[PDB]
């Protein structure tokens, strides 16, 4: 479709991305740890 | 009308806004790519990682 600028709803969707990837890492890190506990008892 | 002999000489000439210093910015190395690409390289680097 100028001085277009971005607002806080754009930067929330950008900040949401960052928090989602970090929780994804954290959730994988918990999955790894659950399975390592199983291997330990073995 | 009548005129005396001239008291001052002149010719038509051109006036311009002499110069334009344009001191380049400190963070000007990032001009080639727009601000969106840069922010989107940081987002496409966190995803890839």
């Amino acid at each position: 479709d100028n001085s277009y600028s971005y607002g806080w709803s754009f930067y929330f969707g950008a900040l949401s991305f960052i928090i989602a990837e970090m929780v994804g890492v954290l959730a994988v890190h918990m999955f790894i740890d659950r399975h390592k506990q199983l291997r330990a008892t073995a | 009308i009548d005129f005396s002999k001239p008291f001052m000489s002149l010719g038509i000439s051109i006036m311009i806004k002499k110069p334009q210093k344009s001191k380049p910015g400190v963070f000007s190395f990032l001009d080639p790519l727009a601000y969106e690409i840069w922010m989107c390289i940081v987002f496409a680097y966190i995803g890839v990682s």
